[PDB]
RNA sequence: CGAUGUCGGCUCAUCACAUCCUGGGGCUGAAGUAGGUCCCAAGGGUAUGGCUGUUCGCCAUUUAAAGUGGUACGCGAGCUGGGUUUAGAACGUCGUGAGACAGUUCGGUCCCUAUCUGCCGUGGGCGCUGGAGAACUGAGGGGGGCUGCUCCUAGUACGAGAGGACCGGAGUGGACGCAUCACUGGUGUUCGGGUUGUCAUGCCAAUGGCACUGCCCGGUAGCUAAAUGCGGAAGAGAUAAGUGCUGAAAGCAUCUAAGCACGAAACUUGCCCCGAGAUGAGUUCUCCCUGACCCUUUAAGGGUCCUGAAGGAACGUUGAAGACGACGACGUUGAUAGGCCGGGUGUGUAAGCGCAGCGAUGCGUUGAGCUAACCGGUACUAAUGAACCGUGAGGCUUAACCU
RNA sequence: AAUUCCUUGUCGGGUAAGUUCCGACCUGCACGAAUGGCGUAAUGAUGGCCAGGCUGUCUCCACCCGAGACUCAGUGAAAU
RNA sequence: ACACAGGUGGUCAGGUAGAGAAUACCAAGGCGCUUGAGAGAACUCGGGUGAAGGAACUAGGCAAAAUGGUGCCGUAACUUC
């Protein structure tokens, strides 16, 4: 039934970005706390990422030493206030998943310049 | 006033402000026939025919066609009747939609459940798994008892045994409609219905409130 | 005991009541050869649909 | 019953079932038809088809695709140089599957596998 | 899961670090705790400079685990590892002066009132 | 005693009510909040951890509550096999001794190709009265009948004060069921990539075979909880305990006699499913069949001529049908399924080619090469046009109207 | 305790609880110095206990694979 | 008993890898396990991968699992040194 495959496409998001694991992204959520309405950043490095298109899974790691948080976000979740775009990393892996398990000096990427 | 058929066609989610995923059923409603309303013809009370579509001209039935011959000779695709009691009708070539359902509230919705053929125990009973160590004597799954020593002489009617699931429907009745969209033969409904994207739903209003 | 007491001769052919010999239905004669045949199989003749399939 | 994954099993292992209908679909390409099992006819197909389909639009060079397999010397010239100009007008439908009653009783359902264009 | 055996992290001061769950608390057959729930926690290893000796089972509220939750934000949020508030014995909540690492606030009873203010965990 | 296997445990039952928890009523040496107590009641709910071979027991932590019990103190052709109760040996000890010990310590045998009933699932034959299809009705059965916290009532009634309620709607958990793969995890021997050793193609490249899917990292479809959503409602009928009115036996009194209304979480329903073999086979609608001749003690047979519907199955393409059947879409008056084409997800920039480096190897032409289930295009391939069963208006009586 | 019935004794160490263990007490139904009495390097596919590691033993199993099973064509038993 | 996964003194020692007659791929040389064909049910024998914890299991951490190579460093108590 083709009403499925309209509506995963006519709720996509006109400003969101295209971007990669070992990125940092700095995305901004609601909260949804109290009448007065939050805006809280999450600060760290993108493990999983795309594709489903509205349905895109996108999955953000702290990486903190000795410990940290991992947090789904999902591009197009109703949440989500904005994705603003802060670093690249050079990683070859679609998912980052040899990075999950470090925090120390082994968890240092570079940031795709050249 | 009655209620619709149409077909369940998948699993979608509704997008809610609240982060959660939130499962709803499509249910996808093209405009039924309503190709006969009865006066008086069984039992002394008023029905309507709701008729889910029609069939191919090259596979078609003799006694299934007479139903709506005269609406056309293409059978119906669903036999369905409802009482007449909410409205005066007659009968005409033009089809309900869901805007039947525009200022409407609670539903129930008679599906086509999980066809797993065999489907065993664990799943189909919640069964568990008995201990697979110290040696196991062929029994990791295994019900245990099924009974008890000699006095019955018989396993109680209505006991829990291996046996398949499917050829059934189930009624679902925790359920509340969404779109109501007649343009787009989009019912959808709150939370997940029985059976698979192909299962034919018929839907009504809920009792229970 | 192992069995109380032997079954009946009835039992037997109440079995084979249910065991239906398939020997087929209605059939088909091709369009070329002296055969006839099943349906959708060729002919032991080699011929199908009065088609000449394979040599004999 | 496992009927949604879409699939015939057909016997032993997926390195016996490459190894046989390759082998087999060597000899499809000797005799253009063979006769074996129902089942087996239908999962022939899968070595051929794609053998035809590499021969389907014609360009130069790169002979080197599929040179592992099928390179036998009586029949690995027919590669591209017949299984092209025979097939790559029709636009699909390569073989037919017609029913030869059963094998020896000894009761195994037989069938006759043949290329839609076959040359003597 | 949180659950029997399972060896933690306490968010509490001046004793020591490793202590372990033992069962779950509140309801009927009981198995696994989630994030704001109870537990009953044994104190492993103590040391003389907390306020709890060693070998005695307190009560605890879980703050972080691996799994983390999904239900509040309905999508996954995940910790490091697993770690639980330590209550006083007779007057409740936390028995220490400092709280370790980010803390839950979904829970709504008035019982846990000076950990469900925390501004830093909203 | 020509054997009927055990204690406890795992795992799963069924019943009692002397009720552990739930609801109703009356007292209390019961102000309020409560607890204990008694009278009605069994549909719904009824521990986990440790020591023990162990019921029981004792100890730890808790819960709405940690019921009292029957069944061969249920459940070994269901599972276990520590204690028991032997094959070997050991400590204590009696006796000159073999030996012995409801005294002790280790080591240590659980075999079986299920009959008839049955229970769970699933088909075939007959009958319903000429043959089929599908509904309706509901004689009948199954599903199902708990509970913490939090809000409001209200800091009201009540109570110096400490402390603090009805009614029962709402939120949120627990237990227990029910359903679902759109989510999120895991898997993924029908996908791609990296790679050790060796074998092949004479060698190298390149590609492939073998070695646990050879090893390794991701992964579509498919599936499933470790993921997801949702329940057991409102109202009606009728009760026992019990609360009362009106009132007599008994000129008073009284809840019972007449008369009558109320009263529980149980009962009868409502709801959800299945249900006419409901032979008691209903009712209705839809479809199919419109042929006679001869003979007679016949709600029956004999002879003879012509003649093959509806629907299901067969037949084969096959699905979100599946142990086999059975169901279902489609079948050339053809999108039923491949092939070919295209899109979606997954993989990750290759070989051929050119450049950098002594080289391993890298970069670029190249966002390359590849590919499966996800869902569109295209009759290229196959389901052909048939046929064998199934027939020809279907018995008897009574009532009515026509004749 | 490889030995003690009432008795699951006592205390220290210890476990969430230990008829477990180790040590202490002598508070051993007739342990007791050549079958010795007691320690003890080395040896243990070693009983009673602990920690550390590791896990499909478990919470609770989910998917994937072959070979049986299922179904069919042939060969064709026994207890009873 | 039978053409049965069994018993079984002696002779011989290719190439790559390896210490090796282990093991992995192959020569020379030999064989295709003498009942088979479909289906792709649980369940079952034998394999592969596995979330969040961990012995919570069992009379017994039984069974499974981790570790593991081969060069060098380093190495306690106890001891009859």
């Amino acid at each position: 039934s083709n009403i499925i495959k309209q509506l995963e496409q006519e709720q996509m998001k006109q400003d969101v970005p295209s971007f990669r694991p070992g990125d940092t992204v700095e995305v901004k959520v609601w909260v949804v706390e109290g009448s007065k309405k939050r805006l809280q950043a999450f600060e760290g490095v993108v493990i999983a990422i795309r594709n489903r298109g509205l349905h895109s899974a996108f999955t953000v790691r702290k990486i903190s030493n000795g410990e940290g948080v991992e947090r789904v976000f999902q591009t197009h979740s109703p949440v989500v206030d904005s994705i603003s775009v802060k670093r690249r990393g050079a990683v070859r892996k679609a998912k980052l998943y040899y990075l999950r398990e470090r925090t120390g000096k082994a968890a240092r990427i570079k940031e795709r310049l050249n | 006033m009655i209620g619709l058929v149409g077909k369940k066609v998948g699993m979608t989610r509704i997008f809610t402000e609240d982060g959660v995923s939130i499962p709803v059923t499509v249910i996808e409603v093209e405009a039924n026939r309503v190709t006969q309303v009865k006066d008086l013809a069984n039992d002394g009370y008023r029905a309507i025919q709701v008729t889910t579509g029609a069939k191919k001209a090259n596979r078609v039935t003799k006694p299934e066609a007479g139903h709506f011959a005269k609406a056309g000779v293409e059978a119906g695709r669903g036999l369905w009747e409802f009482r007449l009691a909410e409205g005066e009708e007659f009968t005409v070539g033009q089809s309900i939609s869901v805007e039947l359902f525009a200022d409407v509230k609670k539903v129930d919705v008679t599906g086509t459940s999980k066809g797993k053929g065999f489907a065993g125990t664990v799943k189909r009973w919640n069964f568990r798994t008995q201990d697979a160590t110290h040696g196991n004597s062929l029994s990791h799954r295994v019900p245990g008892s099924i009974g008890q020593n000699q006095t019955p002489g018989k396993v109680f009617k209505g006991k829990k045994m291996a046996g398949q699931m499917g050829n059934e429907r189930v009624t679902v009745q925790s359920l509340d409609v969404v779109r109501v969209d007649a343009e787009r033969n989009l019912l959808l409904v709150k939370g997940a219905v029985p059976g698979a994207t192909g299962s034919d739903l018929i839907v009504k209003p809920a009792v229970k409130a | 005991a192992v069995q109380q007491n032997k079954p009946t001769r009835s039992k037997r052919g109440m079995r084979r009541s249910h065991d239906a010999l398939t020997a087929v239905t209605s059939l088909s004669v091709d369009k070329t050869s002296g055969e006839k045949h099943l349906r959708h199989h060729i002919t032991a003749d080699g011929y199908y649909r009065g088609r000449k399939v394979i040599a004999k | 019953m496992r009927h949604r994954k879409s699939g015939r099993q057909l016997n032993r292992n997926s390195s016996h079932r490459q190894a046989m209908f390759r082998n087999m679909a060597g000899s499809l390409v000797r005799h253009e038809i063979i006769k074996t099992t129902l089942p087996k006819a239908k999962e022939l197909r899968r070595v051929v088809e794609p053998l035809i389909t590499l021969a389907k639009t014609d360009s130069v060079a790169n002979r080197r695709l599929a040179f592992a397999r099928t390179r036998d010397n009586e029949i690995v010239a027919k590669l591209f140089n017949e299984l092209g100009p025979r097939f790559a007008s029709r636009a699909g439908g390569y073989t037919r599957i017609l029913k030869c009653g059963f094998r020896a009783g000894d009761n195994a359902p037989m069938a006759y596998i043949e290329l839609v264009d076959r040359s003597e | 899961m949180i659950q029997e055996q399972t060896m933690l992290n306490v968010a509490d001061n001046s004793g020591a670090r490793r202590v372990m769950c033992i069962k779950v608390l509140g309801g009927s057959h009981r198995r696994y705790a989630g994030v704001g729930d109870i537990i009953k926690i044994t104190i492993k290893e103590a040391i003389p400079r907390g306020k709890v000796k060693k070998g005695d089972v307190l009560k605890a509220v879980v703050v972080r685990t691996k799994k983390g939750v999904r239900r509040p934000d309905g999508s996954v949020i995940r910790f490091d590892g697993n770690a639980c508030v330590l209550l006083n014995n007779n007057s409740e909540q936390p028995i220490g002066t400092r709280i370790f690492g980010p803390v839950t606030r979904e829970l709504r009873s008035e019982k846990f009132m000076k950990i469900i203010s925390l501004a830093p965990e909203v």
